Parts: C-alpha cells; sequence; structure tokens
RNA sequence: CAUCGGUUCUGGCGGGGGGAUAAAGGCCCAGGGAAUGUGGCUCCUCCGGGAGUGUUAUAGCCCUGGGUGUAAUACCCUCGC
RNA sequence: AACGCGACGAUACUACCCGCACGUUGUAGACGUAUAAGAAUAGGCUCCGGCCUCGUAUCCUAGCAGGCGAUUCCUCCGCCGGCCUCGAAGUGGCCGUCGGUAAUUCGCGUAUUGCAAUUUAGACACGCGCGGGAUCAAAUCCUUUGCAGACGACUUAGAUGUG
C-alpha cells in the first residue's frame, strides 16, 4: 500500500469487472487513476456473449423521446470501461461524482502518458486469473463490431509509439550496458574497507 | 436463431413478493395434500428394506465373506 | 504402403489408435489374478 | 544545502465513518494508514495522535490553517484500516482527504 | 466435516436383575468432538439393538490415533449414502497419511459431487490398501506408479492481495 | 387491440428534426474518399441558383420505351461565376476524428471575402487579414513556410478555402460565400503544392465538373414557416365540421406511455431543411464569354 | 424483388463499377485534372525547414 | 479425472526440417514450406529421440488429452504436404449446354483463377480465386478434369470445395438435372 | 531430420527435489501424495534450513535446482539426513542466488538508523567513484 | 505527562495436569517379510536405457517386540507474570 | 452536446505581454506527492558470460526549513541562447555561457519556541500592484432587404460606391 499522485494503468490483459471495481475503490478512497489502451482489455467468455450482452443493452432505448433520460450506449472501449465503473460508484452524489472526476480513460497511450510508467494489476489479469482453456475477448473488438470507428487510427498511432519506443529501449540498453562497465571500473578505485561495510550491510 | 444480433426481450429472475408468497402457500398446501394421500394411500409397503449389499469393487470382500461366514459358524456351535 | 482402403477416402490418415488414457497402469497378469479371484468370490 | 525532507509523521486517509450498511456514526472514523496492511502492523500504531489539517478564509490568531486533533482507538477489519476518534467528529466532506498520524506518544 | 477424530465408544445397556452383565458394544466412530461421537453412537446403536440413551450408559470413548502419520498410505472407504432415489453403496479410494484425513477427503469428495451431507452418509469401511494391486480406481492408480515425476506448468505466483499494483508483468514459470 | 387495416408511416423518421438549418450555406457533411494514387483535383463548388427552363433532347437510352425520340425535360440553371482560392487547411487523423491543425492563407483577400468576417462592414476599419499579411513580407516568409510543411509532413486531408465572385451575380448581397474544398489524389506534398499553386487564383466550374456527369446538389430548401400537420405530413384531413379542428390528428395517443412520442405528428416548421440530393446530370456546362451559349 | 441492400446485386454492382464506368469516370477525372492542373502551373529555424512551435488538459495539473 | 502425463509420437522423414518455437511450427521439405500457428491448444513438444518429435500434455482432463491427436494429425498432414503434396481431381459433367472452364494465373496476386461459363446455358460468368500455393491445371490424360495441387490440404480441400459449391442448381429437381463440377480423386502427388 | 524444438523446461518434482518454504527453511520431497501436496523432510543441521518431517502443499513451496540424486522412495529421516550431509545441500543452497537474495533481504531489514545513515554516507562515497567512471566512459566513447 | 481505580480489546512469557502417562519420530537390540527389486548376474539394444532373476549387497522400505523413556511435541484443561 | 473539441482573423478599454511585489484570494485536499520498452505466460531477458517467485527494486536522500569561512572536487542541478526535434489533447536531446554545488576534513553560529501544540513552507488559477514593452477593434439597437418569418430569430444592405 503505498499513496501516490496518480497511478497509470496499463488496460492490456486485465479483466473489465474486477479492474474496475479496483479502480472504483481506489477512486473512492480518493486516488487519481489514469487508465490507458482501454481497447486492449479482457472479457471473460467468448465473443459472442459479449456481442449479446452490448445488443442487449442496445435494444434498451426510452420510447417518447429517444434524445433524453434514455440510456446513451457509447461505443468506444474507453467509456465501456468507464460504464463499468460508473456502476460501481454512487455517482449520483456530491462525493460519487467528486470521485469520477478522479478518473480518465483512454484509447491506446497518448502523450504525455507514453513516456510515463504504466503498472499493472495482479488481481485482475486475464493470465493470472482465467483458467487456461477458458475463451475471451477484447473490448476492441466488440466495440469495433457495435460502432467504434478509430480501431485503424488508434492501431497506426500504436506502431508509431512503438517504433519509439523500441529506438527508446536500444539507448536504454546503450546507457544500462555503460552503467554496468562504470560499476566495473569503479570497483576497482572505490575503498576496500567502504565496500566490505556496504557489502556487509546488505549493499 | 438469430440471437446474438437480435435479442429479445429478457426473462427476469427478479420475483415478486406476490408470486414467493403463493409458492410459499402453494408448496405448504401441497405437503399437507402428499401427507394427506400417503395416509390415505392403499399401495403395499415392504416392511424389510431390500438392502444394496456389498460392492464387487472391495478388494476385502472375499476376507469380509470369511469373517461372516465363520461368525455364521461360531453363533451355530454357540447355540 | 497403404495396403487397405479407408471408407470416408482420406488415404493420408494415419494408422490411428485406441484412445485408452488409462493405459499402462496395469499389467496383462495382475488382470488376470484379479480376474479369477473375483470369480472365486462370485 | 540540504536536499532531503523534513518529514516526520506518516501519511493516512479518512475513508468514512462507523457505519453499518445504512446507519453511520460520525463520532468514530475509519483511517487507511499508508503502508499498514494488516491487524499486527495497526497494533504499532494504537495510541498515536493524528490530526486533519485544513484551510479556512478567515484569518484567527495569524494562521489561516486549522487543525482537528484525535488518537487512533483500535483496529478495523483485517487490513490495517484503523478507527479513530477527534475531539469534533471529522467533516463528512474530508471522506479521502490526507491527515498526519504522528509518532507519540511513543513506546520505543 | 471439520477437523475430525476417530473415537472407539463403547457402550451398553443398563444392568438388570435378569442381566447383570449386559453385553457391550464398540463402534469406531469419526466426529468433530465426543459429544458428537456419543450421538452417533447412540444413533447408530439404536439403529441395531434395543438400547437408546435413556435405558443405556456409555462404558468408554476414547480417541484412536493413526499409528504410522508419516507414511503415505492408500484407503479404501466402502460407504453408504442416502440420495432422493434411495440407499447407494460408494467404494472409493483415497491417498493420505491417516484414516481422519481420508474420512475428511471422502465427506469433502461426496458433498463436491453428489451433494450428500453429513446426515446422510453412513462409513461402513475404511480399510488400508497393504498391496499396490488392491488398488483398483486409476486416479490413484496413476499416483502410485513408478518413478512419478511431473511438472506444474502455469503456476501463478503468489502476490499480496494488499499489494495493488506491481510494475512488472508477473511470470509463471516458477 | 391492434390496427384494423394496416397503412405505412406518414413521413420519414431520417429527416428529424423539422427544424430550420443551422446556417444559409449548405454544409458538406462527406466529401469523396482519397484514392492516392488518383491525380490531384478538387470536388466541389458553388453557385447561385437562376431557376429553371424547358429543353428538348434527343434521347439516346437503348432499351427505353422513347429511344431514338425526342423528349422534354425540365432543366435548373446555375449560374457559376469563378471561384477564387484564398487558403489551404490542413487535417490530421485523431482517435477523437479529424481535427485541423493548421490554416494557411493568401497575400491578397478580396474585400467580397473580407465581408464575410463582419456583420457590420460598413462602419469597420476593415482591420481584417492586415497583420496577417506581413507574415509574406517578414522573414521571406519563414511562418508561412512552416505552416506549410507542417500540412506536408502531419496531415492526412488538405482542403482549399474557395469563395464565390458575388459581384459577378446579379443579387444585390456584397458578402462572399466560402467554403473548404477537399484535394483528391496524389500525395500529400502534391495537394500542398496545388493548393499553394491556386493561390489568388480564378477557379472556374469548367475545371471542376464536366458535362454528362451526375453530381450532388447541397441546398436549405423553401421556407414554409409554421405550418400543421395536414401539409407537414401528408395526414388525412378529418370530416367536416370536426369538434377543435379538422386539419389535425384525431389521436395524438391512445396508448402507453403517458407522453407524446417523438412519433408523432405535430404542427411546425416546414422548409428551410437542409438536403443533400444525389444524382443530377449535367447537361450543359454554358460559358459567359459565349453569346450562343 | 431483390433489397437494395442484397449480397447478389451488391456483387452485380461492384462488377458493373470495376468493368464499365470506372474506365469512364478514370477518364474525365484525368481530363479535369489537366484542366485544373493548367490554371495551377499559368538555418532551418530562421528558413521555416525545422518545424518548430506555433507562436481543461490530458494530465492533472501538478 | 486429470492425467498426470499424456503424450503422442510424431515420426519424421530424413529430408523434413521442422522448427517449433512458441507453438509456430514451421515444416520444411523438398516441395516447400508450411508454416502454422498450434498456440490455441496447450501441447509441450519436445525431441524424445532423434527424428521423432513428442507432443506432451500434463496435468490435463480427458478433452485436453484428445486434442493431441488432432496436433498430431495436423503436423503429419503438413508434414506429408511437404514430402508428397496433395492432389484433388475434379470432374465436370453436362447434359446439354457444355461447361467451359479456363484457369489462369493473376500475378498481381500471385494465384490461381478458375473462370466457369455456360452452365445450364446461364449468361453469369462464376469466378473462383484459388488459395496462394494451390495449382489448377486442366488435364489432358482425362476428359472434362480439373487437378488441384498444393502442399496445403486445407487449402486444396477448401479450393475443390468452393468449386463444387460455386456450380450448384437452383429451384429444379435434382434427379432430373444431374450437372456440375465434382470431386472425383483424392489423392498425393507423388 | 533437422528437428529444432525450443519449448520450455520446468523443474519437476520427484523424490529427492528440495523445496524451499515460505518460512525460508528446506525439504525434500520423500514420496508424492498427489499433485497437490507431497511428503518431504528438512533434515539439516541448521536452525534456519530445518523442517519436520511431514505433508507439504506444493503451492506453499518453490523448486530449487538442488535434486539430491539417487534417494529412495519414502526414505526414512536417517536415510534422508545421510543423503543430505553426503550431497552437502547446504552449500548448494549457499551457492543459489535465492538464498543471496533472503541473506540481503535480512541484511537490510536489520540495519538501525545509524547504519542507514553510514550507508547512505558510503553509498554517496562509491557513487562518487561511478560517477567518474561513466563520465570518462562517455567522454571516451 | 506520571501514578491509580472501573470496564474492555489485544500481544508475549514462565509453570502444572491429562490421553495409548499422546500417537509419532531419532539412536540401538532381536526376529519376520515384500516390491513401484538397491547392488550384483544374465539377455536385448538407438547401446541412451529397458527386460528377467532375487530379499541388502556397492540403496532402502514395511511389520512385530524390547531399551533410552516418567523423551519431545501437538491437542485439551489449568496456575500465574 | 445550447456546461464536447479544433483551426483562423481582428482585438479600443485599466484591456495584451514581460519582471518581481505580495495576498484574512480560491482549489474532493503537496510534504521525495521520483521511476516510458514492447511482447509471451505449455515461456521470456541479456552486456552473449549467463539470468528470471520476489518493486523487499532503482534513483535520490547529511549542512540555521539547512548559515559563514576554508581544505578539497570536476560530480550533480538550474536559468538562458543556438541547432535539431516533439502534432493522439504537441517537448525533449546536444552544444556553449553563467550561477549554485561535502565526494574528504575542520573552525565559528545554533540556546530563551522555556517538556508537545500544522513543520503557516508546494503547484495551479485569480486579483491588487508598480517598473517597462506592444496595439488603436468590434457587436447591438436603428433604417433596409424577403432567399426568411407568429414574435424573436435568419438571408442582405447602410462610411463615396459597379452605392
Amino acid at each position: 500500500s503505498s499513496f501516490e499522485s496518480v497511478v497509470v494503468i496499463d488496460g492490456k490483459g486485465h479483466l473489465l469487472g474486477r479492474l474496475a471495481s479496483i479502480v472504483a475503490k481506489q477512486l473512492l478512497s480518493g486516488q487519481k487513476i489514469v487508465v490507458v489502451r482501454c481497447e486492449a482489455l479482457n472479457i471473460s467468455g467468448e465473443f459472442f456473449r459479449a456481442k449479446l450482452k452490448y445488443h442487449a443493452y442496445l435494444r434498451k432505448m426510452t420510447r417518447y423521446n429517444p434524445t433524453r433520460g434514455g440510456p446513451f450506449h457509447f461505443r468506444a472501449p474507453s467509456r465501456i470501461f468507464y460504464k463499468a465503473v460508473r456502476g460501481m460508484i454512487p455517482h449520483k452524489t456530491a462525493r460519487g461524482a467528486a470521485a469520477l472526476e478522479r478518473l480518465k480513460v483512454f484509447e491506446g497511450v497518448p502523450p504525455p502518458y507514453d513516456k510515463k510508467k504504466k503498472m499493472v494489476v495482479p488481481q485482475a489479469l486475464r493470465v493470472l486469473r482465467l483458467q487456461p482453456g477458458r475463451k475471451y475477448c477484447t473490448v476492441g473488438r466488440l466495440s469495433h463490431e457495435v460502432g467504434w470507428k478509430y480501431q485503424d487510427v488508434v492501431a497506426r498511432l500504436e506502431e508509431r509509439r512503438k517504433a519509439k519506443g523500441a529506438a527508446y529501449y536500444e539507448r536504454k540498453k546503450l546507457a544500462a550496458r555503460q552503467l554496468s562497465e562504470a560499476k566495473k571500473a569503479a570497483a576497482a578505485k572505490v575503498d576496500p574497507k567502504v565496500s566490505e561495510a556496504l557489502a556487509a550491510y546488505g549493499y | 436463431a438469430g440471437t446474438i444480433n437480435k435479442p429479445k426481450k429478457p426473462t427476469s429472475k427478479r420475483k415478486t413478493t406476490r408470486l414467493r408468497a403463493k409458492i410459499s402457500k402453494r408448496a405448504a398446501e401441497k405437503k399437507r395434500k402428499e401427507r394427506k394421500l400417503a395416509r390415505k394411500n392403499p399401495e403395499w409397503r415392504s416392511k424389510l428394506k431390500k438392502d444394496p449389499g456389498i460392492p464387487n469393487l472391495f478388494p476385502y470382500k472375499e476376507r469380509l465373506l470369511q469373517q461372516i461366514e465363520e461368525e455364521r459358524i461360531r453363533r451355530k456351535e454357540e447355540l | 504402403k497403404n495396403l487397405g482402403m479407408r471408407k470416408n477416402g482420406q488415404v493420408w490418415l494415419p494408422a490411428k489408435k485406441a484412445f485408452r488414457p488409462t493405459k499402462g497402469l496395469t499389467s496383462w497378469e495382475l488382470r488376470v489374478k484379479k480376474r479369477q479371484e473375483q470369480a472365486a468370490m462370485k | 544545502p540540504s536536499e532531503a525532507g523534513h518529514r516526520l509523521y506518516v501519511k493516512g486517509r479518512h475513508l468514512s465513518y462507523q457505519r453499518g450498511r445504512r446507519n453511520t456514526h460520525p463520532k468514530t472514523s475509519l483511517i487507511k494508514i499508508e503502508g499498514v496492511d494488516d491487524t499486527a502492523a495497526a497494533n504499532f500504531y494504537l495510541g498515536k495522535r493524528v490530526a486533519y489539517v485544513y484551510r479556512a478564509q478567515k484569518e484567527v490568531r495569524g494562521t489561516k490553517i486549522r487543525v482537528i486533533w484525535g488518537k487512533i482507538t483500535r483496529p478495523h477489519g483485517n487490513s490495517g484500516v484503523v478507527r479513530a476518534k477527534f475531539t469534533h467528529p471529522l467533516p463528512a466532506r474530508s471522506f479521502g482527504a490526507s491527515v498526519r498520524i504522528m509518532l507519540y506518544p511513543s513506546s520505543i | 466435516m471439520g477437523r475430525l477424530q476417530e473415537y472407539q465408544v463403547i457402550g451398553r445397556h443398563l444392568p438388570t436383575e435378569a442381566n447383570p452383565n449386559p453385553a457391550l458394544y464398540r463402534m469406531r466412530i469419526f466426529a468433530p468432538n465426543e459429544v458428537v461421537a456419543k450421538s452417533r453412537f447412540w444413533y447408530f446403536l439404536r439403529g441395531l439393538k434395543k438400547v437408546k440413551k435413556a435405558t443405556g450408559e456409555i462404558v468408554s470413548v476414547n480417541v484412536i490415533s493413526e499409528k504410522h502419520p508419516l507414511k503415505v498410505k492408500n484407503f479404501g472407504i466402502w460407504l453408504r449414502y442416502d440420495s432422493r432415489s434411495g440407499t447407494h453403496n460408494m467404494y472409493k479410494e483415497y491417498r493420505e497419511t491417516s484414516r481422519v484425513a481420508a474420512v475428511e477427503a471422502m465427506y469433502a469428495d461426496m458433498a463436491a459431487r453428489h451433494r450428500a451431507r453429513f446426515r446422510s452418509i453412513h462409513i461402513l469401511k475404511v480399510v488400508e490398501l497393504e498391496k499396490t494391486e488392491d488398488v483398483k480406481r486409476p486416479y490413484i492408480k496413476q499416483l502410485v506408479a513408478k518413478n512419478l515425476s511431473f511438472p506444474l506448468p502455469h503456476r501463478v505466483p503468489k502476490i499480496s492481495t494488499k499489494k495493488i499494483f506491481s510494475a512488472k508483468r508477473p511470470s509463471t514459470f516458477s | 387491440s391492434h390496427r384494423k387495416y394496416e397503412a405505412p408511416r406518414h413521413g420519414s423518421l431520417a429527416f428529424l428534426p423539422r427544424k430550420r438549418a443551422a446556417r444559409h450555406r449548405g454544409r458538406v457533411k462527406s466529401f469523396p474518399k482519397d484514392d492516392p494514387k488518383k491525380p490531384v483535383h478538387l470536388t466541389a463548388a458553388m453557385g447561385y441558383k437562376a431557376g429553371m427552363t424547358t429543353i428538348v433532347r434527343d434521347l439516346d437510352r437503348p432499351g427505353a420505351k422513347a429511344h431514338k425520340k425526342e423528349v422534354v425535360e425540365a432543366v435548373t440553371i446555375i449560374d457559376c461565376p469563378p471561384m477564387v482560392v484564398v487558403g489551404l487547411v490542413g487535417y490530421i487523423e485523431t482517435p477523437r476524428g479529424l481535427r485541423s491543425l493548421t490554416t494557411v492563407w493568401a497575400e491578397h483577400l478580396s474585400d467580397e471575402v473580407k465581408r464575410r468576417f463582419y456583420k457590420n462592414w460598413y462602419k469597420s476599419k476593415k482591420k481584417a487579414f492586415t497583420k496577417y499579411a506581413k507574415k509574406y513580407a517578414e522573414n521571406n516568409g519563414a511562418s508561412i513556410t512552416r505552416e506549410l510543411e507542417r500540412i506536408k509532413k502531419y496531415c492526412t486531408v488538405v482542403r482549399v478555402l474557395a469563395h464565390t465572385q458575388i459581384r459577378k451575380t446579379p443579387l444585390k448581397q456584397k458578402k462572399a460565400h466560402l467554403m473548404e474544398i477537399q484535394i483528391n489524389g496524389g500525395s500529400v506534398a502534391d495537394k500542398v503544392e496545388f493548393g499553394r499553386s491556386l493561390f489568388e487564383k480564378p477557379v472556374t466550374i469548367d475545371t471542376i465538373f464536366e458535362k454528362d456527369e451526375m453530381i450532388d446538389v447541397i441546398a436549405v430548401t423553401k421556407g414554409h414557416g409554421f405550418v400543421g400537420v395536414t401539409a407537414r405530413w401528408g395526414t388525412k384531413k378529418l370530416p367536416r365540421k370536426t369538434h377543435k379542428g379538422l386539419r389535425k390528428v384525431a389521436c395524438i395517443g391512445a396508448w402507453h406511455p403517458s407522453h407524446v412520442q417523438w412519433t408523432v405528428a405535430r404542427a411546425g416548421q416546414m422548409g428551410y431543411h437542409h438536403r443533400t440530393s444525389v444524382n443530377h446530370k449535367i447537361y450543359r456546362i454554358g460559358k459567359g464569354d459565349d453569346e450562343a451559349n | 424483388a431483390k433489397s437494395a441492400r442484397a449480397s447478389r446485386i451488391k456483387e452485380n454492382h461492384q462488377r458493373f463499377k470495376k468493368n464499365i464506368a470506372g474506365p469512364v469516370e478514370a477518364a474525365r477525372l484525368e481530363r479535369l485534372s489537366a484542366k485544373l492542373m493548367a490554371i495551377a502551373q499559368a538555418s532551418g529555424v530562421k528558413s521555416g525547414k525545422s518545424i518548430g512551435r506555433k507562436d481543461s488538459s490530458i494530465v492533472f495539473p501538478m | 479425472m486429470r492425467y498426470i502425463h499424456s503424450e503422442e509420437t510424431i515420426p519424421v522423414p530424413e529430408n523434413v526440417k521442422v522448427s517449433i518455437k512458441s507453438r509456430l511450427v514451421t515444416v520444411e521439405g523438398p516441395r516447400g514450406k508450411l508454416q502454422k500457428d498450434l498456440s490455441h491448444i496447450a501441447v509441450n513438444f519436445s525431441v524424445v529421440k532423434k527424428g521423432v518429435i513428442g507432443l506432451e500434455i500434463h496435468h490435463g482432463s480427458r478433452k485436453d488429452v484428445a486434442a493431441l491427436r488432432t496436433v498430431r494429425t495436423i503436423i503429419n498432414n503438413m508434414i506429408i504436404g511437404v514430402t508428397k503434396g496433395f492432389k484433388y481431381k475434379m470432374r465436370y459433367v453436362y447434359a446439354h449446354f457444355p461447361i467451359n472452364v479456363n484457369v489462369e494465373k493473376n500475378a498481381e496476386t500471385g494465384c490461381y483463377e478458375v473462370e466457369i461459363r455456360n452452365f445450364i446455358g446461364e449468361k453469369i460468368v462464376r469466378k473462383v480465386v484459388m488459395a496462394p500455393g494451390v495449382e489448377v491445371e486442366i488435364s489432358k490424360a482425362q476428359k472434362d478434369e480439373l487437378i488441384l495441387s498444393g502442399n496445403s490440404l486445407e487449402a486444396v480441400s477448401q479450393s475443390a470445395a468452393d468449386i463444387q459449391q460455386i456450380c450448384k442448381v437452383r429451384n429444379k429437381d435434382i434427379r432430373k438435372f444431374l450437372d456440375g463440377i465434382y470431386v472425383s480423386e483424392k489423392g498425393n502427388i507423388v | 531430420a533437422e528437428i529444432n524444438v525450443e519449448a520450455t523446461s520446468w523443474r519437476r518434482v520427484e523424490v529427492g527435489r528440495v523445496l524451499k518454504l515460505e518460512n525460508g527453511s528446506l525439504a525434500a520431497i520423500v514420496e508424492i501424495i498427489d499433485h497437490k501436496r507431497v511428503l518431504a523432510d528438512g533434515p539439516s543441521s541448521d536452525p534456519k534450513l530445518a523442517t519436520p518431517r511431514g505433508i507439504v502443499p506444493l503451492s506453499r513451496a518453490l523448486l530449487t535446482p538442488i535434486v539430491i540424486p539417487k534417494l529412495p522412495r519414502g526414505a526414512r529421516t536417517g536415510a534422508v539426513k545421510k543423503a543430505w550431509e553426503a550431497y552437502g545441500v547446504d552449500a548448494k543452497w549457499k551457492e543459489t542466488n535465492w538464498a543471496k537474495k533472503q541473506l540481503q533481504q535480512e541484511r537490510r531489514q536489520s540495519l538501525t538508523d545509524f547504519d542507514r545513515f553510514k550507508v547512505m554516507r558510503l553509498k554517496k562515497q562509491r557513487r562518487f567513484e561511478e560517477r567518474k567512471a561513466l563520465a570518462k566512459i562517455k567522454a571516451a566513447a
């Protein structure tokens, strides 16, 4: 447990409801949460069940005037996750509204979150939760099949971001290698008493 | 069936208080009625119960038959 | 080569074996001894 | 110059009041202390003094900053959340705000 | 059904003028405590003889501990359970280290697989399989095989439930 | 109970609401999709509707009844004075949609297009684009070069800004009409060079459209004001001396919900709607210089 | 009658678009593009080669 | 019941080169190269003997044990495809109107293309594009025969099925109208 | 018949496999009960690494790379102790990087405030030389 | 803040008693037995390992009785700090 | 979306911009509010030697809330300027100047806030200020139009003109 200024979560490989419950509990506890890559979230069960549930959601609409009061069906994966979170928070109170203002959801990793640390929640990871052999799906595929229009744009922006991250990774590998050679060189100049004291202390 | 692309009206699992009370009362009345028909029922009922027996896959069934036969002979000798 | 015919015509199919996932748990002689003991007990 | 901090307290968050499902009791508050995750860790901070520091409008006696004083009484549940009692019950708007758990009175 | 202990319960009918020395009946009963053990004794004795609790007495209740709790053993349990249809036999085998642990595994397995409660199961015999040729169930025969070594694929690492966020995606290979 | 005799809906739900259009000039909702292996070309233009007249056409339509015969048809005349390109807008793709990134204007803009930026042109000092015209001079148009290179590097959709020459029309309006016309074909650098070469130049209708082509006409219809249900939706008139009116709908509701639905015909605004009509054949592009067009 | 949104009608229209109307639209577009081309033809920081910066929010203010 | 260990064996000929990495099987042979993604089935691959591939499942159910047979047959069919190949001979028969079949190779797509004309006198011109690697020829030895050859059994059989399904009589008695294209022979190229 | 299979290679539970429990002690599998529990014995001379003979759930154990070679199934505590001192399981565990990490953890948690201050000072003293070496490396190449 | 009184929550430590005077288990002594048969021997072999034989050998295990032993520990009850 | 967003033009007025000069100004709540590979989980990482349960990690962390003077060091940080670079809601790299800077050691000062009382200390936004630099704008009523219209609203026109 650690209080942080803002927690950036990678939505890839995560289960929608478990991540939503954990994020909602953090929001009501008072922690700012930014979830990215909501198109890479996972729903347990194979794709036709999620498609059936979203079509059953689309079926529900107010009768006398569909421009007011009715369930507004959002086809974006980020706002699907936002609906999942909002169902878990008393959003009709001032406390729940203020908790929801501490949350930001995005598709892909827009800047400047591309140069920030993205953490994962092991209590909601699909690989650590689902039994092997069970079927699953992605929120992005369901969104694309129900009406999301920006699967390709987010995709191309993601290969651009991954290419820039690859260049950053070669730079980081070079920096780590030079740091290792610097430590090996400085091992012959640091005082042996200091080295022995640090090794005895655990460093 | 085209259920996935076009779902129908959902079947509600949220039961009503009227339905719950009516089902409970019909269940209690049925229990009383079957008790009455059990008391009035003229079908024959054996006093003894047909015992299922000993399983074949029990590995010491032969030794248990040995024990039963030995105790039978011992009881016959004692009597 | 394969000397016989297959009914569905998939001549490339291998000579499949029986689906016996409980193989190797009992030797043949032990099963025969258990058969004699079960028959005597019965 | 010194490049260090000046913190001698542990951070905490005011979660809610003592409550059932429906009925809340403002006289007792629930606090999540940073790094405390079980009752054995909460036992160290039983009896410590916790302060809620906030900022008002009018400057009274040289400052615009007010403090509500209280102390930790008993652990709550199994996850290191503690119960606290203050001189006045904490504001309901401060659910999620930060509080300071000081290291005094000390048994070390 | 809980932390079970096996008890020998010896009881008898109360002595009368006709029978100054009535017969003693001993049973081996798995029960969480001695009160439940005596209750089960009186139930099983009412099922077999003209003795009830008001006309009989408990001579002794003793705990039967396992001779070798550190030796891996195969147990065969013959039981009768009561369902909607009636009473049915079951023969099952468990690879455990004590008769009491075998009986707890039995109760959990029957509750999981046939929805049978403690009140509807009669434990008729619990025996030790002296030889591995007496093992009949294939799920124990695959455990009593020679040179049994297997890996453990897809081991989810144990991460503390109070640590919400981690900076590394965990691996499932250790 | 059910409706005894089946009858379809009066009116279409696809053209709701029946309100006045948000602005007078028609909005191009969608442009033709871009094929980069095509040559660069403009996809839209503007004109002013003059009226209608009659033609006789020698029809060559094999399989038709009037094949190799003469047909009388009605046609609509649109006056098209040449259009002046005065700008270039760049568009980028975002997960929230197309986004305008930069806009580069020409150095010299006419008073026609300058009147569009004012509601009182006669009281104004006419200061529009005066400080913008100096960035073509300072540092040899370095800022203009920066914005053009930004469009070449980051944008995927390029549109020119084109305005009508309204002084050539008989209209009393002196305020011109300005729109974005998408450049289709070529690469983005080709589109930027195409616009840069077309700044401050008049573009005629014959270089955008060609005879015997079907186009789409986008406009705002004739306004009718507040109109009742009988003419607004084509509903059946109630019989003579129907109480509280006969040019009405007898039942706006007889069934649950306890509301008036959005599908019930109600009195209100008719006309002045934004309409895009498709598949209109160009029969003749006549020239103003020709005295026998 | 076959619908407008029918697969066989769509395939027939696609074949018509590919084989018949396609060359006509391509030739007309080439002529119009040539006619419009007729009218069209008729340091990095200080020179604009280096594209520098022009002269709520996505993140929490901190 | 959860079986502790189950295994299958696939013998590999000397000409065949098999490379498996992360359940992505690549099989190389004299005729060509095949690639398949078996990442949807939990199998552990090994080399139990020189020239034998070992398939294993640990702590799997009966379904997981049974899926190894499908994996075994798929990899065996890939080996047979890269070694000997697969060949489907099809016959097209007609009653009154002769069926015209023209086979081309679209070079930009790099794939064969079969064009069928005059089926029951219909004026439509049917067109089937083949899977990559499937070679279609008109047999000169026999009459009204197509030959589909390849290394991928799935591709060859699916192309033959597409040819058979595209020429289907509608709204007529199938007892009386017997026309169509049918898969006559299924076998190996070598 | 060139077969290039690169696949995962798990450690296996077997008679002789040494387990590391959650408390930090070691055990050896002497008989496998099922796929979830084993019978184990930790007859180590060191009290910290010792484990009483009994049932070990495999969820609460970690597979160490140490396997006692040729250990009979179901061998009692004397035989397991003889095999332990013969094979030298303790020395191999000390060489294992897991015990080095655990020892580093104990050395870090056994620090007082004076120890932490001295750690900070000596770490800055070492960091000076590492920074000079890194600057020299970056300047040279 | 210190020293107290009433109520209460929680942690640690030192003893006692009971059971099969826990059951185990370690180390010895005296017997008996078997294989998921160790060493050895023999036969196959892709020589990597399998197959057969028999009771400890160049591993061990199980069963029974005795000693250390009034052993320890678990569990239950209890006296205090 | 009349409480979603973007680009552009002109911006009088104390209005706009720059610097420090501070707030009985406001903030669902600073206190080191430090940390960018992607991908797989029946496999990955690498410096190619090996390594992988483990973020229990790494960086930073000493001095009047952190002074003065040395001994000593060429390490770290920050402001500017140049060249590049960053469009998903746009910002980092290198070089150069300047300023600060225990990696080692020492001296002088700390008291008296009296035995605890938030450690009034950060950021953003806003206002009042001065001292300087920059710019001299529109909308509406009114008259008119009829492409419009119940009234508002809308399309026009009204400053020298092709009115």
